[PDB]
């Protein structure tokens, strides 16, 4: 009668990763950067009717210890790739953190969502078509969002849902 | 090579004193700004600011007195510094070495390892070791967290060159 998904969220550093995750949790929003070293989050939602806890892994917007990281992946079913669409190297980045998902995972085939996130801010360096084309490339959805109006929130993390419950 | 000291404070009580050798003999010049920034000469520094990050088994980081928040920081020669040199190394529990955003962006933050950590090596720059107190640095410990968030407030009360 409910179910569980552990999800993490990945991407460059300050594209966004906690203040989503914030805005899905506690619905609010702070203009403060304080980069992450790790946290974790639970909530109770129902996504489609259906009522399920999300265990969400927010985690740091760096590559180095690879141990940990792999870890992050081997467990979480499925993974927000998130870049701002003010940064063109944080959209640069998104196949790597395709590639380490695939890789560790042994997969071609795991639940991924492409987030251009930062969409309220006039500053745009990535245009919206380049995203859509990588993410239809890559046979997962796009979700333009901003965690500042709280745009596209909970659509990112409810598609993330939806592409696990398909991919099962 | 100098020496100066932390009084360090938790929630304003004192906890101990923490004194370093500083290796201005091997990496001068970020041996000087660690410890001008902690007499103060310049105007600004370590007094009142806070370790914001401690990751038991892992180290005590401090050293941001112009944003209060753990990003901000600033040294004596301008907001950063090339990294000096790499001659020595994180050995184990009490060295003292710079924190940094990658290559070259030496500011003020700066980190106490309560451990060995090796894979430092290279990308950050050690500049000093715990001489007194080190005890003090293994109470701070008690504080901190996974993800380096403390329970109390953890602040350099008093700061100075013995
Ligand atoms: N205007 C705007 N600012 C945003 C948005 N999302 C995040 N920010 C801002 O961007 C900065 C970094 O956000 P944050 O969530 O901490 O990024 P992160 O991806 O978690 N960084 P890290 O990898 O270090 O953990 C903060 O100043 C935050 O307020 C957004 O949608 N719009
Ligand atoms: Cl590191
Ligand atoms: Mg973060």
């Amino acid at each position: 009668s409910m179910t569980e998904y552990k999800l993490v969220v990945v991407g460059a550093c300050g594209v966004g990763k906690s203040a989503l995750t914030i805005q899905l949790i506690q619905n609010h929003f702070v203009d403060e950067y304080d980069p992450t070293i790790e946290d974790s989050y639970r909530k109770q939602v129902v996504i489609d009717g259906e009522t399920s806890l999300l265990d969400i892994l927010d985690t740091a917007g760096q590559e180095e210890y690879s141990a940990m990281r792999d870890q992050y992946m081997r467990t979480g079913e499925g993974f927000l790739l998130v870049f701002a669409i003010n940064n063109t190297k944080s959209f640069e980045d998104i196949h790597h953190y395709r590639e380490q998902i695939k890789r560790v995972k042994d997969s071609e085939d795991v639940p991924m969502v492409l987030v251009g996130n930062k969409s309220d801010l006039p500053s745009r360096t990535v245009d919206t078509k380049q995203a859509q084309d990588l993410a239809r490339s890559y046979g997962i959805p796009f979700i333009e969002t901003s965690a500042k109006t709280r745009q596209g929130v909970d659509d990112a993390f409810y598609t993330l849902v939806r592409e696990i419950r398909k991919h099962k | 090579n100098p020496t100066v000291f932390f009084d360090i404070a938790v929630d304003g009580e004192p906890l101990g004193r923490v004194s370093f050798e500083l290796f201005a003999d091997k990496v001068p010049k970020t041996a000087e700004n660690f410890r001008a920034l902690s007499t103060g000469e310049k105007g600004f520094g370590y007094k009142g600011s806070c370790f914001h990050r401690i990751i038991p088994g892992f180290m005590c980081q401090g050293g941001d007195f112009t944003r209060h928040n753990g990003t901000g920081g600033k040294s004596i020669y301008g907001e950063k510094f090339e990294d000096e040199n790499f001659i020595l190394k994180h050995t184990g529990p009490g060295i003292l070495s710079m924190a940094n955003a990658g290559p070259n962006t030496n500011g003020s933050q700066f980190f106490i390892c309560t451990a060995k950590t090796e894979w430092l090596d290279g990308k950050h720059v050690v500049f000093g070791k715990v001489k007194e107190g080190m005890n003090i640095v293994e109470a701070m410990e008690r504080f901190g967290s996974r993800n380096g968030k403390t329970s109390k407030k953890i602040t350099i009360a008093d700061c100075g060159q013995l």
